[PDB]
């Protein structure tokens, strides 16, 4: 679909659940695809401090 | 050209071009499935080969 | 057809040879062998089953019509259409044998199968049919077939396409652990467990990692086990699915012998409900229990068999019994005693060791020129 | 090359050395070898 903004959440929420599972490298992998959806929306502005 | 007699130009591939080239080096390679090589080759609007 | 097939060889093995285990097997058996028309193997099978039922003559005739529905389909298109090789004459009659696979037994599959083997040019089929010849062979677990077309898909097949043979790789280990191969070769190629949907080619995944994670623990014992299996994560994730296989794993690491023994008890009696379970559980038990001994033993030279009364289990007579068993064997290099009651070990140093191998091939090399010096000169 | 010395002439796969350590040992391995402990 378009909307960009809620996309950064649910990659993100993933990487918990991945970590949850004690999949190591895949938390990374996902993590990074977060990384660099990150960088193209007007405000992450609490979302910021939940990705660091 | 009493000297050189064939001046032969080399011009940046065309998409079927770039199609095969992309065939030839990921021969080795390994490849998954499901895998369309020819939309690849259409994201490069005058790539070199190299 | 042959898809979610393998189940009902599990439920042949799980009716039949148990004979207390006659209960629900046939439960849902017999409610899907009316169902997806399968009549020509059971006949046997409702011998050793509950003798007879008048449902035998209901899909006789109904395993005729679409074996007359196709035959009369792919006779008039040979007849009517003259493409060859894998035309629509080929797709129709492998449609007959794949009805033969689902529905009928195996000898007339085969024979369709070689009748259209030579009909292709193109390996990819080619290699869909070893496919069939492969998972017919696991359904009647017939070790002579399974040999050849292995030996088929690799040297005749796959020098060509890819990633259709790690399909196959589950296949080749699906034969090492059917027979007693049950130490490296199973668990090397099993160790690439990066291959997840419940497929036809992938027949099950939790019962995948439950197949690698008992056989792993004989490849190796500390030669960086803790590496591929416990600091591995893509195996992390299913065994936190299973609390018991987890805890089967790591109160051996973790050197826990009493809670082993009781998860190891579970094991032996779980491994019962298993079509590839001839070699499994006589040899697998003892070979751990045997395991579990000697690396126990390892860090202790001076160990006394009343400690292993309560650190251990229980019963002072029946480590006695066992490891007078062992020591006999050959194996777990120790020396028991009785009433200092002290178990005493002996392991060789470097050179007691290399002077036993050396002493081994020497002798077998000697006995390789004794004959070859004989051969020549008359 | 006869020797005129003729004139008379996994189920059990690799078994036989297994097979002849231990044979019949209650092969259940449970019923008494996991059961020490209501003895105890």
């Amino acid at each position: 679909m378009d909307d960009k903004a809620l996309l950064v959440e649910v990659q993100l929420l993933e990487s918990k659940t991945y970590h949850a599972l004690s999949n190591l490298p895949k938390a990374r992998a996902a993590l990074t695809s977060a990384r660099t959806t990150a960088n193209a929306i007007y405000c992450p502005p609490k979302l910021q401090a939940t990705l660091d | 050209p009493g000297r050189i007699d064939r001046k032969i130009e080399f011009p940046p591939p065309n998409e079927e071009a770039r199609l095969d080239i992309l065939k030839i080096h990921s021969r080795k390679m390994n490849l998954t499935r499901g895998i369309n090589l020819r939309k690849i080759a259409e994201l490069m609007p005058g790539a070199s080969g190299a | 057809p042959k898809n979610p097939d393998l189940r009902i060889a599990q439920l042949r093995f799980l009716l039949s040879l148990p004979e207390h285990r006659g209960d629900a097997a046939v439960r849902d058996e017999l409610m899907a062998a009316v169902r997806d028309n399968n009549m020509a193997p059971y006949y046997e099978a409702l011998c050793k089953s509950l003798d007879w039922q008048i449902d035998v003559d209901l899909l006789n005739k109904m395993k005729k019509a679409n074996e007359d529905e196709l035959k009369r389909l792919d006779e008039e298109l040979e007849d009517a259409e003259k493409n060859l090789g894998e035309s629509e004459i080929r797709d129709a009659m492998m449609a007959k044998a794949e009805y033969l696979c689902r529905i009928g037994d195996k000898e007339g599959a085969l024979t369709a199968f070689r009748k259209t083997y030579d009909k292709t040019v193109a390996l990819g089929h080619r290699l869909d049919i070893v496919f069939y010849l492969l998972r017919i062979g696991l359904f009647y677990m017939d070790n002579d077939l399974i040999t050849r077309n292995t030996e088929k898909a690799k040297s005749l097949i796959e020098e060509g396409g890819d990633w259709d043979r790690r399909n196959r790789l589950k296949v080749y280990q699906g034969l090492y652990c059917v027979a007693i191969r049950d130490f490296k070769q199973a668990a090397e190629l099993f160790l690439d467990t990066v291959s997840t949907f419940t497929s036809y080619e992938l027949m099950d995944y939790k019962t995948f990692v439950t197949y690698t994670v008992y056989v792993s623990m004989i490849a190796l014992e500390r030669p960086d086990l803790r590496e591929k299996v416990i600091k591995g994560a893509e195996i992390l994730e299913v065994l936190h699915s299973l609390p018991a296989v987890r805890q089967y794993l790591f109160s051996l690491y973790e050197c826990r012998y009493s809670v082993f023994f009781q998860s190891l008890a579970v094991v032996e009696q779980e491994m019962k409900k298993d079509w590839l379970f001839a070699p499994h559980y006589r040899y697998y038990v003892r070979e751990m229990r045997i395991h579990a001994y000697s690396q126990l033993l390892e860090s202790y030279r001076s160990l006394t068999l009343g400690y292993m009364a309560e650190a251990f289990g229980v019963g002072v007579e029946f480590i006695d019994q066992e490891l007078s068993r062992f020591i006999a064997a050959g194996r777990l290099h120790c020396k028991i005693d009785k009433v200092n009651e002290i178990v005493e070990t002996n392991r060789p140093d470097s050179k007691n060791w290399q002077y036993q191998e050396t002493i081994k091939k020497g002798d077998l090399l000697l006995n390789r020129v004794q004959k070859l010096s004989r051969v020549i000169n008359m | 090359m006869s020797e005129k010395k003729q004139p008379v002439d996994e189920d059990n796969w690799d078994d036989d050395n297994v097979e002849d350590d231990f044979s019949n040992q209650l092969r259940a391995e449970l019923e008494k070898h996991g059961y020490k402990m209501e003895t105890s």
